């Protein structure tokens, strides 16, 4: 079968745009997910110095996470969102490749660095206007998103990029679309079309009782997780992996974390949780009296942020139960905790000396 | 999504009618102007099939539909046989408008019987392609739009409309099923949703003997772009009755160019 005319597919393999011709990027490799693989790459030609970013994406052929990533990124245009340079097509093994300005840091690395200093006896916590300047950021290009109708549901520090220098410094770029639906797609009733995802620790309390849609409230709890993260270097609803996967909403563990910080909601607090599909299973496995004493505000002033603190009560907003009693992007962005000294600054790490290490190659065999 | 003046659809694939008037003129040697808005019908008509009889619902048929049309807007109809790009675009449709990836075997039976049951004049011989040609179709799909995949059409604005007139019970069933027949031209390329939203709900005004006028009056819209979109819509309803593509296609397809083989 020939279904192609000739002349046409020779031009076409002629002129035809090739990663591996373009990119230099053989033992480049610095990072590895569900999603597939990132590359650090530099350009064949000599036509510019730029570290590029190449995105080998997971498996062969266009899967969902490839398809939504492509489609979306090719029509979103932000400062805080990762912009989609070129897409390579590689037809022999119909691998997709995409390409994209380098990164040198991301929040996954910045916390680490942090955390690895209060576990070494020779401390340092995240720089306040920092924190401030990198949540201002993640609010400015979610607000984006969400007005162009776009939810990203994997908001996570490994997802939240910050370009090192160069003529973006300090900026964030929030990244991987893998996961990311329109306000109107349809809900399948079986599983969700994603990637598999095995720790919960930014998902919505709702998500973890079973609700079906898709929501900016979804977003904005995860950022609430960041935050938190970013204020204390721990991740606020740490929890261990559960033995057996299932592919079931509902997780005992992660719900027992999430109460052990924020308390058990009363019904005046989350009215519709008894509208939740888990609720009975909530009821069944969970006793409200089990977690009478605990609060945000107790976790949050064992690890030294201040529960009279504008950053404190800004992130109460966003780590509310209730969806719907949950703080927008628009208006989080328009807290008064953006006011008080210091300002945010466009580039987050305020024109000083970025202590955190570059990234470092990947050489295993995998 | 939310914005079509910064769309890639807004951006690259509204064309000038002069200029794909041009891109044509490589397959007018084989086939009238005539014959090749015939053969547009006929392959708007077998998507459609397709979509039904996967069960699709129409945003994902009128997506699949527009890549067709954009495909076919660039590339010669000898470029890649239609018969493979018309299941081709419905997969990625799919894909794209979260239904998901069909399965394999779903995919080609839907193709087999589709032109075996529906189209059998114009197809003597099964669907002749298997997965793998699907499969290649895709990644040269794909590339060949130059990676837009987001499109953009008048159901969501002609809602909007028909509510903000309260006429939504009354106009919406006629002026949707007047949305699904532009996709029998080529407007999807030449102008905003909006606007052929705008044009449908005319036809349909007209149609029923509703006056509207004050309202549309009230609208800050180019009343000529609608007007010449009207004057397209009216004109297809004359050639749907001039035209039986059951007694045609057959020859049409055998004049329609068809790809050289390797040598
Ligand atoms: N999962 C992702 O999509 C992802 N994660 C990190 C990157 C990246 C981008 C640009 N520079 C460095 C890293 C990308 Cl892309």
């Amino acid at each position: 079968m020939e279904f192609m005319d000739y002349d046409f597919k020779v031009k076409l393999s002629s002129e035809r745009e090739r990663v591996e011709d373009l990119f230099e990027y053989e033992g480049c490799k610095v990072g590895r997910g569900t999603y597939g693989h990132v590359y650090k790459a530099k350009r064949k030609d000599g036509k510019d110095d730029k570290d590029y970013a190449l995105k080998q994406i997971e498996g062969t052929g266009i899967s969902m996470s490839a398809c939504r990533e492509i489609a979306l990124l090719r029509e979103l245009k932000h400062p805080n969102v990762i912009s989609l340079q070129k897409v390579f097509l590689s037809h022999a093994d119909r691998k997709v490749w995409l390409l994209f300005d380098y990164a040198e840091h991301d929040l996954w690395h910045i916390i680490k660095f942090h955390r690895a200093s209060k576990a070494n006896k020779k401390p340092v916590q995240l720089p306040r206007g920092m924190v401030k300047s990198l949540l201002y950021q993640i609010l400015d290009g979610i607000h984006y998103l969400h007005a162009n109708w776009v939810l990203h549901r994997d908001l996570k520090p490994a997802n939240i990029l910050v370009m090192g220098e160069g003529p973006e410094r300090g900026r964030v770029k929030i990244a991987d679309m893998g996961f990311a639906r329109l306000f109107n797609s349809p809900l399948k009733p079986l599983a969700d079309l994603d990637p598999v995802v095995v720790t919960f620790w930014y998902r919505a309390p709702e998500l973890l009782l079973g609700a079906r849609h898709y929501t900016k409230a979804i977003d904005i709890w995860a950022i609430g997780c960041i935050f938190a993260e970013l204020l204390t270097s721990e991740p606020i609803f740490h929890c261990r992996q559960e033995d057996i996967k299932t592919s079931n909403p509902y997780h005992h563990d992660q719900l027992d974390r999430i109460f052990n910080v924020m308390g058990f909601p009363a019904d005046k607090d989350w009215e519709d949780i008894k509208k939740m599909p888990e609720h009975s299973t909530l009821m069944k496995d969970f006793r409200r009296n089990t977690y009478t004493n605990c609060s945000l505000i107790k976790y949050m002033e064992k690890h030294k942020v201040k529960p009279d603190s504008k950053a404190f009560h800004l992130l109460q907003k966003l780590l509310t139960m209730d969806p719907i009693k949950r703080i927008t992007s628009e208006q989080a962005m328009q807290d008064p905790y953006f006011l008080e000294d210091p300002l945010p600054t466009s580039d987050v790490f305020a024109g000083c000396q970025i202590p955190y290490p570059k990234r470092e190659f990947l050489t295993e065999e995998e | 999504a939310g914005n079509f003046w910064q769309s890639s659809h807004y951006l690259q694939w509204i064309l000038d009618k002069q200029d794909l008037l041009k891109e044509r003129q490589k397959d007018l040697k084989f086939l009238s102007e005539e014959e090749y808005w015939k053969l547009q019908i006929f392959f708007t008509n077998v998507i459609q099939a397709l979509g039904e009889h996967l069960k699709l619902r129409q945003q994902v048929i009128a997506t699949a539909t527009v890549y067709f049309k954009r495909f076919y807007a660039r590339y010669s109809l000898k470029s890649i046989d239609p018969v493979l790009m018309a299941p081709t675009c419905v997969f990625l449709a799919s894909k794209v408008e979260e239904f998901g990836v069909v399965s394999n075997t779903r995919l080609i039976a839907a193709a087999t019987s589709v032109l075996k049951t529906r189209f059998s004049y114009a197809f003597p011989k099964e669907f002749p392609y298997r997965m793998n040609h699907i499969l290649e179709c895709e990644f040269y799909l794909l590339e060949l739009m130059d990676c837009c995949l987001i499109v953009y059409h008048p159901y969501r604005p002609l809602l909007q409309y028909v509510q903000d007139m309260g006429q939504e019970d009354m106009l919406l069933p006629l002026a949707w099923r007047i949305v699904n027949d532009t996709y029998r031209t080529d407007l999807c390329l030449l102008y905003p949703p909006f606007m052929i939203a705008l044009a449908c709900l005319h036809v349909a005004c007209v149609v029923q003997q509703k006056d509207a006028r004050q309202w549309f009056a009230e609208l800050s819209v180019d009343m000529e772009k609608i007007l010449e979109i009207i004057r397209v819509i009216l004109k297809l309803y004359e050639q749907w009755k001039n035209f039986d593509e059951r007694k045609e296609m057959a020859t049409i397809l055998s004049k329609m160019p068809k790809p050289k083989p390797p040598p």
